[PDB]
């Protein structure tokens, strides 16, 4: 019985869902998960590419022996085509992994001292698309038909910030246009 | 529902008068009151009044202010207006207007307010006289659980 | 710079302490709701380069627009036309020489001062962008003129047979910055050997203008620019101020954070106020208790009913203090202008009665009429304070009577005839026929003649002088604490971190709990008041019989359903009580009998 | 505390380098108005001519404190030092950083008030231990603040206690006993009492060929007379060739062994323990013959 | 005009919303308002012996008239207009004691509700059995699930294993079991996560 | 049947009602699956412990990622069923309305399963006995029953029928049943014009224009 945040999520477990996919690794030491999830190995063999779950590879950072790769899509040479075929397109935003925003928030606590220069480079490639997509959504909401958006590439954030407004905004302007007639 | 935020919005007010002559008074003494004369309704007895008979008791007489003199305000500029002093309460007020009359005219000049006043309350929220915070005032219950969104999210995003 | 340029808009997207990011995120944060404007706060800005700033604080104006251009690009970025240029707003905080430094090193260089502003002028208007045609040939152009050196910063130009001065200013596409020439005058407390203080002169921008009302002290930044006006010997030109930023203390329009009233909401809900407050206002005052519980609501007030027909309720209270010399009443007065919002300190003499409400003159340019100026403008919502209400015999009484109980003056004099509006509160503490007689013979003669005058008051308090062998020598006691050795500074610095509220913390408080809470007295209480007062006039009327005159009429009857109104206001109760009103009457049943002694 | 505040306030404790010297009250302000005071110093960008200006005025005291080797010999202030940075928001260096540390562990707040009193500096102790990362920030400053205005409350009975001249050298020693002045309350916690002690071991920083013997404070604020006395080292000029440690703490056996009548040395460092008035008269009685040195 | 102080009650029944949902967690409920709740049983006391007598001359006065029938309605009209108010006040009371039956739903002195709002247990403690059957309906439920799922609170997700606790305004020797911690005064703790949610809510460990 | 699969299935089977207007058929088949599990997996880390206590008269990795699993898991089943009585109290009197007559659907052991409907009829009892003697003594015989005759019907239901949701689209690409021309979508609403989904982008609709499409779980929320 909450009775507090019960429409939506807080932002402390919308993170909750995303820790439970999977990423690349790069091991280092040698049953030992017995996890009913787990795919534990034998001793593992380093420089090899293994699709381990995230939140057991956090807790593996902490005692330190391991490392992680980043993934296809984290470097400032490769976000530069995206920021180009929106710049064309008032219409929508293309391409998206779709989890992204919450992504580097962990990829940076505490997984700072493992990829070449993230610092002073990354973050300015990052807070602009937080901000170039929400320019985009301001011009979106004023579109509002009946009944009918169209959302393609949203984040799990955004949608978690969009909800709890535009629900009851367009359901009470749903009473005047039903119960007219 | 329990209705805890209506029936008080219920609690308002109706001009209106009779066609008939009912000796039931409450209002003092000469108890038949005479018919045609206007009288202050409360909106939980005058919603039925004006429904049960054929040709019922109650006269509906509207509030007319709330048909001419305050449609064309509402069609100028939606950014700054009285929706307050005239109605402490404008929506419910508007809705159950609309069940019993069923006038189409207006039910499309509020279509075009609501998207317009939300299209500030959207954009207006990122981080005193005697009234006059009132046009801040039927708008408490639209954002401000939207508000409390985007304080806590940013709280987590940081540090 | 072009150059210089290019090493802005590199810098005020990516400045950043530890992932906070702050100043694209404020920006984006101030385009939404219009405000169009910056706070660098230049000691946070040194991060980048000390050679950036040293071009800046040692050269002028050219560093202000150039800024200005780079942020507006940067704006307009943060977009995708009607995009308006920026202004800024600057703050630091090293030192305020107060008034010294007047030619020496100090002409256009970046300072931070301290004063109090009087003199509040009408608006204005001066161009910033213009578009400008030509008699000969119609030729079209446009000139923007941001920052000066007034005008005749560039005049319009020659070139497009051709006869001079060809060009003319349209007004049909244009922009407007409005000025001040607001008055700043020297907080006065700083510069003493013997001398009057001095005067400046300060011009501002629109987004930073109507922020200050005369009364309160400001702490100021900016520059000590030069103009020469042609309306005195050598060439000599005058010195002025251009501002810009005014981050002073609080105003003294009830905008403010929500953790402000947290602790408020917080104390609010301890039920220990009223007897803590009596304590924690006067800290060196040995007591006293009646009166002080006096202060505090009329500190606060009631409210202000204006019931659907033409008349009103003056809802205020008005106290009178008079007593013997050495117990307080003078010495208390310093003491309450400093935690009011506004307050204003006449208190000697009456001023020149007439001078008191309001003034006209002659005046300079068109040698017309106006108002300008007045005791009485300045002090609504506030208080006054005046003393010595008998050796002001000239016009004392014919200048309050119409100021008080409707507080709706107007002027009859050569020009105007206008009701302007106020709501004052007055306070005033005198002497009777010196003090100790007067309470040794016939209880009249306070007031040589009037009782007219008491009758407009209504709470009165009547201090005396007994001779208690015992609480005296506490109060000897008292006073050698306070007077040398300091230690009141050190103990209430340990009884009031947990317990006792500071001096400066009411400023913050009672301006958030009265602007907010519309109070309104129990009714069923009714029943108490009515009952209690038709004995008061039967306590009346057995005293004169006894071949005694004078002073009680129903004015004060009126008066005691603001003071239960008073402390509703303190609890932010919406309702009221019995024992809210039970403790009101004690206040005042201790001033009732003081008419029979 | 100078690239945090105003080289200003050096004003204070350069005549702490004049006590360093030869003088704490009587010449200096008709002294120090030339060395320290290149300008009447100006309060226009003062805030960044000790931060920023200083790039051309603190080089210029770097070719001033090479003309002022020679103009009093005070070469206690030429020291090799160690910095930190942030990557921004100013640096902070290490000489400054204990100072903020030791005051900040002092502020921040029969025989049964001292459990309430006892349990204070554990309790302010612990707003100090997490302020090592940057974690927190803006209570760093706070310490900051605090440090310039204690040193300033501290000295303000120092000059008094000088200037009273109730030093008395006895025979070896030399004892005082502050009474009663104004601002006694800051003297319980024993922190503040050793740095009270390196300002007044360095009153008698002149020559003093012969009788190099530290001090032994007294001082009083709560019932029952406490009395937390204490002792201090002998200091050297800066010419150990013998290295001095105390001879204190073998007198602190005997007294706490022979009159026994409200002695303790329940406080935790040997240097410091507690006494009774009507005892600390005779305490020094049987000092003043029993030679340890 | 008729129930006009249900208007009353149910505005100074919105001020109880916004002092406990918008401020904190902290419930403190004002009060119960009897005095004002017996002026409605006073009117509706009238109102109730008002239409018995109508009720008994329809059959002998005006028999049954059409003028007459509405004079019942408006009779009737006026008892559940009362009656939404007399009961939304009480729903809006009893839904927000909840609160305290589910953060402290037990965890240490779970029958203690003492040293909690005692000039309001004449307000509570006569509603007591509605909050001690809520008490020990929530017991059973916290064992009718065959296997033991905790229901009081720990409704924040886990972050990880290792959390840095301070501790303050306690002393004693608590926690019996998962091996005792030795809680003694203001001491660092660098534990386990899942040790410290029944000591958290409980209040007696301080910061995160 | 695998735990991986006996996992995802649960996670999605959780956020779909945490915006939900109203109830859902409660799975008590798939947790009675796991339900033995959870006591299994702490009864298998519970005696392992213990032999690396008789160990020592070195891993510290292989007993702690056991003992945050499985509480992790334990803790989505106590917010899944705390939900459940965060909804089931309001909608009180329309469930009993619609379990009183007999009609369509009954309250069965896949719409609840034991110690709800054990707590629901016990609580709105006690619901009952307090605006019973406190408030209702003074009760007219009209107001008996507490539920709606006429004029303010709120006593009733929760109608609420087309509150609005975000969706998801995952319709599994098998064509199989291809009706369109990007894939295989339907729409049908009450008045308006039958413009509808694609694969997977992301729309906002009514209740009972998606209620028959969430019984197959074709599409997400
Ligand atoms: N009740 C009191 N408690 C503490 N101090 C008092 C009190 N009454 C007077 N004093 C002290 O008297 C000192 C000087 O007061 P002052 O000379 O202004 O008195 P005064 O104006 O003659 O008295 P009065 O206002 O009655 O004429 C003040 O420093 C004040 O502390």
């Amino acid at each position: 019985l909450p009775a507090h945040l019960q429409q939506t999520f807080s932002p402390e477990e919308i993170q909750f869902i995303v820790e439970n996919e999977p990423i690349k690794i790069f091991p280092r030491i040698t049953w030992q998960l017995i996890t009913t999830d787990d795919k534990a190995l034998n001793n593992m063999v380093a420089m090899r590419s293994t699709e381990v779950v995230l939140w057991i590879a956090l807790l593996l950072k902490q005692q330190s022996k391991c490392s992680i790769v980043a993934p296809q899509w984290l470097t400032t040479k490769e976000l530069d085509r995206k920021i180009q075929y929106e710049k064309t397109h008032p219409d929508r935003f293309s391409e998206l992994p779709w989890n992204w925003l919450v992504l580097a928030r962990i990829l940076f606590n505490k997984a700072k001292d493992d990829f070449h220069d993230p610092i002073h480079e990354l973050r300015g490639k990052i807070q602009d698309l937080r901000e170039i997509r929400q320019i985009k959504v301001l011009k979106g909401l004023k579109y509002l038909n009946e009944s009918h958006l169209q959302l393609d590439n949203l984040s799990l954030l955004e949608i978690n910030e969009l909800r709890p407004f535009i629900t009851e905004i367009m359901d009470k302007l749903r009473e005047i246009h039903t119960a007219s007639l | 529902y329990y209705d805890i935020d209506d029936v008080l919005a219920d609690g308002t007010e109706f001009p209106c008068k009779f066609q008939y002559d009912i000796p039931g008074l409450g209002y003092n003494p000469g108890r038949p009151i005479t018919k045609n004369t206007k009288l202050s309704l409360p909106l939980w007895l005058a919603r039925i009044l004006a429904i049960v008979g054929p040709v019922p008791f109650v006269e509906l007489l509207p509030p007319d202010m709330f048909s001419t003199k305050v449609m064309n305000a509402i069609k100028t500029d939606p950014v700054a207006l009285d929706l307050h002093s005239i109605n402490s309460h404008f929506f419910s007020l508007a809705i159950k207007w609309i069940m019993l009359f069923s006038e189409k005219e207006l039910a499309n000049v509020v279509s075009e307010l609501l998207l317009q006043r939300a299209q500030e309350l959207n954009h207006h929220a990122s981080s005193t006289s005697t009234f006059l915070l009132k046009l801040e005032e039927m708008e408490k219950e639209i954002y401000k659980k939207s508000h409390e969104s985007y304080k806590d999210t940013k709280r987590w995003m940081f540090k | 710079n072009t150059e210089i340029i290019k090493s802005f808009k590199n810098f005020i997207l990516e400045f950043r302490l530890d992932s906070q990011f702050i100043y694209r995120d404020q920006l984006r944060n101030n385009i939404l709701v219009k405000n169009y404007s910056l706070t660098v706060n230049m000691e946070h800005l040194i991060g980048y380069n000390e050679d950036i700033y040293k071009k800046l604080s040692d050269e002028p104006s050219d560093i202000i627009p150039l800024f200005e251009t780079a942020i507006t690009q940067v704006a307009k970025r943060i977009s995708i036309n009607s995009l308006p240029t920026f202004q800024l707003i600057l703050n630091s905080n090293a030192n305020q020489i107060p008034l010294r430094d007047l030619d020496s090193e100090h002409v256009s260089k970046i300072v931070r001062l301290s004063g109090i502003i009087i003199s509040t002028s009408v608006l204005s208007s001066r161009a910033t962008y213009l578009s400008i045609m030509c008699r000969n040939c119609r030729h079209t152009t446009s000139i923007t003129i941001n920052n000066f050196n007034t005008g005749n910063t560039v005049s319009l130009p020659r070139s497009c047979n051709c006869g001079p001065d060809p060009y003319i200013i349209i007004h049909e596409s244009s922009k407007f910055i409005d000025q001040q020439f607001l008055k700043l005058q020297e907080i006065p407390e700083l510069v003493p050997v013997g001398e009057m203080p001095r005067n400046l002169t300060m011009t501002c921008d629109r987004y930073l203008t109507n922020k200050v009302i005369p009364g309160t002290r400001v702490t100021i930044v900016g520059i000590y620019s030069i103009y020469n006006s042609k309306n005195s010997g050598v060439a000599i030109r005058t010195p002025y101020i251009k501002i810009l930023g005014i981050q002073s203390d609080v105003e003294t329009v009830t905008m403010f954070t929500e953790e402000e009233e947290e602790e408020f909401l917080q104390l609010s809900r301890n039920p220990k106020l009223y007897e803590i407050l009596t304590n924690s206002i006067a800290p060196s005052i040995f007591g006293n208790e009646d009166i002080k519980k006096a202060i505090v609501c009329l500190l606060m007030g009631g409210s202000k009913k204006i019931l659907p027909d033409g008349m009103r309720l003056r809802g205020d209270i008005n106290v009178l203090l008079l007593g013997d010399p050495g117990t307080a009443k003078s010495q208390l007065l310093k003491f309450v202008e400093k935690v009011s919002p506004i307050a204003v300190y006449t208190s000697g003499k009456g001023s020149s009665a007439a001078g008191l409400t309001a003034s006209v003159q002659r005046d300079p340019m068109t040698r017309e009429f106006y108002l300008e100026g007045g005791a009485m403008v300045l002090a609504d919502g506030g208080v006054v304070c005046i003393d010595e209400f008998d050796k002001m015999r000239d016009e004392d009484r014919v200048a309050i009577h119409e100021a008080m109980e409707q507080q709706t003056i107007s002027i009859a004099k050569a020009g105007i005839t206008t009701v302007l509006n106020s709501r004052t509160s007055v306070l005033a503490a005198a002497n009777p026929i010196y003090g100790r007689y007067d309470d040794l013979k016939s209880p009249g003669d306070n007031i040589d003649f009037q009782t007219t005058i008491l009758s407009r008051f209504d709470m009165i308090f009547i201090v005396k002088d007994d001779h208690n062998e015992e609480r005296d020598i506490s109060i000897a006691n008292h006073v050698i604490n306070i007077h040398t050795g300091n230690a009141n500074a050190m103990q209430n610095q340990q009884e009031e971190n947990g317990s006792e509220i500071s001096i400066e913390k009411m400023k913050r408080y009672i301006t958030y709990c009265r602007l907010k809470c519309a109070p309104r007295l129990s009714p069923q209480a009714a029943e108490k008041l009515s009952s209690n007062f038709v004995t008061i006039r039967k306590q009346l009327l057995i005293n004169e019989l006894e071949s005694t005159e004078r002073p009680i009429t129903i004015r004060q009857l009126e008066a005691i359903i603001r003071i239960t109104e008073s402390l509703a206001k303190l609890e932010l109760s919406p309702i009221a009580q019995e024992r809210h009103v039970d403790e009101a009457i004690r206040l005042f049943q201790a001033s009732t009998m003081d008419a029979a002694s | 505390l100078l690239r945090h505040s105003s080289l200003y306030d050096s004003f204070y404790y350069s005549n702490y380098v004049n006590a360093k010297l030869s003088l704490w009250n009587e010449n200096g302000k008709k002294r120090l108005h030339k060395m320290f005071a290149r300008m009447g110093i100006p309060l226009s960008t003062a805030q960044e001519t000790w931060l920023y200006m200083d790039h051309s005025i603190k080089r210029e005291l770097g070719i001033i404190f090479d003309k002022n080797l020679d103009r009093y010999g005070l070469q206690d202030i030429i020291r090799d030092g160690f910095v930190r940075t942030l990557g921004y928001r100013g640096s902070i260096s290490a000489s400054e950083f204990v100072e903020a540390l030791t005051a900040l562990l002092e502020v921040g707040n029969s025989a049964q008030k001292l459990t309430n009193l006892r349990k204070r500096w554990v309790s302010n102790f612990w707003l100090s231990w997490d302020a090592l990362d940057d974690r927190k920030v803006e209570l760093l400053n706070r310490g900051i603040q605090l440090a310039q205005d204690l040193q300033r409350a501290i000295f303000n009975t120092g000059v008094a206690i000088l200037e009273k001249k109730l030093i008395k050298h006895l025979r070896i020693y030399r004892l005082c006993v502050l009474q009663d002045g104004p601002d006694l309350d800051l003297y319980r916690n024993p922190l503040t009492l050793l740095r009270l002690g390196n300002w007044l071991i360095e009153c008698c920083a002149e020559s003093e060929d012969k009788q190099l013997l530290p001090m032994v404070l007294a001082s009083i604020d709560e019932n029952t007379d406490t009395y937390l006395v204490a002792g201090l080292t002998p200091r050297y000029p800066r010419g150990t060739k013998k290295p001095i440690l105390n001879n204190f703490s073998m007198a602190f056996q005997q007294i706490t062994a022979e009159t026994d009548a409200k002695v303790r040395i329940d406080n935790f460092e040997s240097s410091i323990i507690e006494i009774r008035r009507e005892d600390l008269s005779p305490f020094l009685e049987k000092l003043t013959l029993s030679g340890l040195l | 005009m008729y129930g006009d102080l249900g208007n009353k009650l149910v505005l100074e029944a919105k001020r109880t919303k916004q002092l406990y949902a918008r401020s904190n967690q902290d419930v403190n409920l004002p009060m119960y308002h009897e005095d004002i709740i017996r002026n409605i049983l006073k009117e509706v006391s009238n109102l109730r012996k008002n239409t018995e007598y109508l009720k008994e001359q329809q059959q002998l006065g005006m028999l049954d008239d059409k003028v007459a029938k509405c004079q019942y309605f408006v009779t009737l009209l006026c008892m559940e207009r009362n009656k939404r108010c007399l009961l939304a006040y009480q729903r809006l009371r009893t839904d927000i004691l909840d609160s305290m039956a589910w953060n402290n739903n037990g965890l240490d002195l779970m029958s203690s509700i003492t040293f909690s709002q005692q000039d309001t247990n004449n307000l509570s403690h006569q509603e007591q059995e509605y909050l001690k059957e809520y008490c020990d309906l929530i017991t059973d439920l916290k064992s009718g699930d065959l296997v033991d799922i905790d229901l009081s609170g720990s409704l924040v997700p886990p972050s990880d294993v290792f959390i840095d606790v301070r501790v303050l305004k306690d002393a004693g020797e608590i926690q019996t079991e998962y091996g005792v911690f030795n809680l003694i005064k203001d001491s660092q703790f660098f534990v386990r996560q899942s040790d410290v949610e029944r000591l958290i809510q409980q209040g007696y460990l301080q910061k995160i | 049947v695998s735990p991986q699969q006996d996992f995802s299935d649960l996670m999605k089977s959780w956020k779909n009602e945490r915006c939900s207007p109203e109830l859902l058929p409660y799975p008590h088949q798939l947790m009675k699956r796991l339900l033995n599990r959870i006591s299994m997996q702490s009864q298998l880390i519970e005696n392992i412990s213990m032999g690396f206590l008789d160990m020592q008269n070195e891993s510290k990795l292989p007993l702690l990622c056991m003992e945050t699993e499985l509480e992790r898991l334990k803790f989505v089943i106590r917010s899944y069923i705390r939900c459940r009585l965060s909804k089931i109290d309001k909608f009180s009197l329309y469930l009993r309305q619609l379990n009183e007559d007999e009609n369509s659907l009954i309250s069965l052991t896949d719409l609840l399963s034991k110690d709800e409907i054990k707590y629901h009829d016990t609580h709105s009892l006690i619901w009952l006995k307090l605006v019973n003697d406190s408030i209702l003594k003074y009760m007219p015989e009209e107001l008996q029953a507490i539920n709606d005759t006429e004029g303010s019907v709120n006593m009733i239901d929760e109608p609420d029928w087309n509150k609005f949701v975000f969706i998801h689209v995952n319709g599994p690409p098998d064509g199989e049943n291809e009706f369109g021309k990007p894939c295989y979508t339907v729409t049908i609403p009450d008045l308006k014009e039958e413009v509808e989904l694609t694969i997977g982008s992301i729309y906002v609709m009514r209740y009972e224009v998606i209620r028959d499409l969430l019984r197959d779980d074709k599409v997400a929320l």
